């Protein structure tokens, strides 16, 4: 069973918060909600369908993008370590504006496929955690 | 060692800008056919970027040109904040490649299927 | 950890009874498709059998349901009382699978091609 | 050559006894008849045909099943050591009535194919032994 | 151990004479199908030959019967008196097999494609 | 070059003697004729054709078989070491009359293919040796 | 950039001299012209086309053959070390006139393919070297 | 050991001149079919060349005959005077084979596709 406003699917609880936040803050926020909570992770088409369905039913009409837990672990600006000529990418002037190490879902596709995105954007997000029994 | 005619030289490498607008993959293959050791430009210093930017600004009418790095986000190590690894995947097919500006030393990206001008480079 | 809705919980496992009458092989595959780690029930204690029997008696109208054990006599080590091993064979094709009662803790068997209800189980 | 009422086929002697007995007693009975005697064992289609033919000619019309020497060596109630989920079968509540560790032949099939059966049933049986020369 | 009916016994083996006239290869296959371990007779003593000869003389009307040895000259090690080995060959295709007499203990040979009666043997 | 009555082909000398002798005596006879001489050996179709041609032109019309140098080295009566049942051939009563460890050529086939034969037969034979230079 | 009368192609300088010289003298001559200079070497169809084009435009109409840098390193008269019978070629009476260890280009084929030739012939030749930057 | 009739002997080898005019490859195969160990002549001394030249001058009407060496310039190790190895090649397909004179001990070459007389040789 789960808190009010939270949905129970399979063995976890999900909830979309219509508060605009960047990936880090969203993830931190989620961990405060409950033990083991994090930004939602989609581990199967069935869960993908459910999460999409839920977002559709509770997101604010103004908002259109929602954050999910996928993030790039690499420390470099982008993940290509070599240029087409074989040399290493030891010098990198990519603009922060173009560093897209986070992910999200969008209304334009029924909240289904995953899209890469800047981690400094402030958007709604869905949390997920496993309730105890 | 000298550079072939119609090619510019910097450090110990040879550069040449091409106006034809091609996709990333095509530009790279094209460079490959222009000379031995030739490929899309690669950069290893600010001074070098400066050089191709000046060289490129005085020849190209466009504003952006392809650089030798592709699929910059496909190679990444993605992980769920919950620690686990993305076994099941539902990504949206996307391929970003790097491009340079003709008025600055900063770089950006663009879908690799897009069409821009470019510059080739080779050693010796 | 909790069990999905419409599933019952006991110990640290999840159980669910299905009325559709299927063959052994089909019931097992079916269970497989219902959830990760799901299979036909297996029993490792009297208390557990009790639980699924009570749970099953209050939902099923039938009297027998499939259990996760099949071909119980085909796997055996048959030998002639004269010591030798059955090199030459002339058996009658027969496949017995286990089934549980809905009013007792004792089990029986039935041809695997037969059709009965069943219950699925998975951990976590 | 063989005792009276016994049939000689290939190199052994066979005989069906119309005395109802369980597998164990039948097997013990057979061993008392002669050296090396045991419940019949069928080791080829030719021997299978002969034994079937013999049973047909000497069994009592009332009886329909006849015991043979095949038996399960396993000590457990049934021989499946694992459940479909991979776990071991360490708990087993199979009813004795359903433990079929013995075998027999039946009139319904001309006494040909082999059938599994309870070892506590009392039926006719055929013995077999190799005569000396 | 005893011999099957219609078979004669000697030492610890079983023998049986067959009148059908077959080729060597066929007689052998035939023997093979008559009983496990059965083959064309083989001899390892004078006493044994005596036994099958007596046994065979009282049943066969012919005078010769096939024995279990074939291609007696094809297996040989032929060499030129000049020391060298027959690299180049121009032999006349010939296959001799052994046969026994029905009135003596001595053996002879005959083309394996010929047709004679025979006797089969097996142990136990 | 070669002695009178001898034929020179390729690098050797051949000659058929119309004297009836058994294999051993023929071979001994040949060795007395010259250094390295032996009963003829046929090592190629070309030599086979020549030797056949020569025999045809010089053999006596009465004689029809001619000896050649091929002989069985095995010491046993016949060369089959095992019976069809797998046992060894340790006892052998083959008649001498049927022991054919030698070889010959015959007029019936234009003196071409090789035939096995008794070594105690007395027939014509051809010798062969390599002349010196 | 390159000296007068020299052509610049790719990264090297080429020039045909209409002075008749044998391979060795031509090669020595070339090395005196500049650092790293040698008789021309053709390392690609593109360079082959350029060198052919250049020769055509500057060779004397009287001359028809031009030397290039390819030469046999072997010390023996010819390079076949074994005869068809497998024996080694330890004795060799090939005439000097037939020892063709050098190479050249000819007008008859548009100065394209390479031909083997005597190294004692005196003909025009093209030099090549890499200019410094 | 002696030589077959219609063959000449020298040292411990056998020689025979053939007038038919064939290509190098054909002459060699032909020699191969004439006798075991037979091939186009090979020379290992002045005295031997002398012998086949005299022998050949008195039989052949031509002036040149094939010798057992082929592709004399294809096997060579060619190198550019600039040190590098001929990775890229643009040779003119050419195959020279050796031939002897009938009036001298000196040898020459000729395109292997040409047609000349020849002499075969073998040991023993």
């Amino acid at each position: 069973h789960c808190p009010s406003d939270w949905y129970y699917y399979d063995q976890h609880c999900y909830r979309i918060f219509n508060e605009e936040m960047n990936w880090e803050d969203a993830e931190w926020f989620c961990t405060k909600q409950a033990k083991g909570a994090h930004l939602v992770s989609i581990k199967s088409a069935k869960e993908a369908d459910f999460v999409a369905w839920m977002v559709t039913q509770n997101i604010e009409e103004s908002f259109s993008h929602v954050s999910i837990g996928l993030r790039v672990q690499n420390k470099e600006k982008q993940c290509s370590t070599k240029w087409s000529d074989g040399s290493s990418v030891s010098y990198d002037n990519l603009l922060d504006l173009y560093i897209t190490k986070c992910s999200l879902l969008k209304k334009e596709t029924g909240f289904r496929k995953w899209f890469v995105a800047s981690c400094i954007g402030k958007i709604p997000f869905v949390c997920k955690f496993p309730p105890q029994c | 060692f000298c550079c072939p005619s119609h090619w510019s030289s910097y450090d110990r490498y040879c550069y040449k800008v091409f106006k034809q607008e091609m996709t990333w993959a095509d530009a790279e293959k094209f460079c490959t056919q222009q000379h031995t050791g030739s490929h899309l430009v690669s950069f290893h210093s600010t001074e070098e970027v400066d050089f191709v930017v000046k060289m490129t600004h005085q020849s190209l009418k466009s504003t952006f040109f392809w650089i030798g790095a592709n699929n910059i986000w496909n190679k990444c190590n993605w992980q769920w904040s919950d620690g686990t690894k993305p076994e099941y995947k539902e990504w949206h097919e996307e391929f970003e490649c790097l491009i340079s500006r003709t008025f600055d030393n900063q770089w950006l990206s663009a879908p690799c299927s897009d069409t821009y001008s470019f510059v080739c480079k080779f050693e010796a």
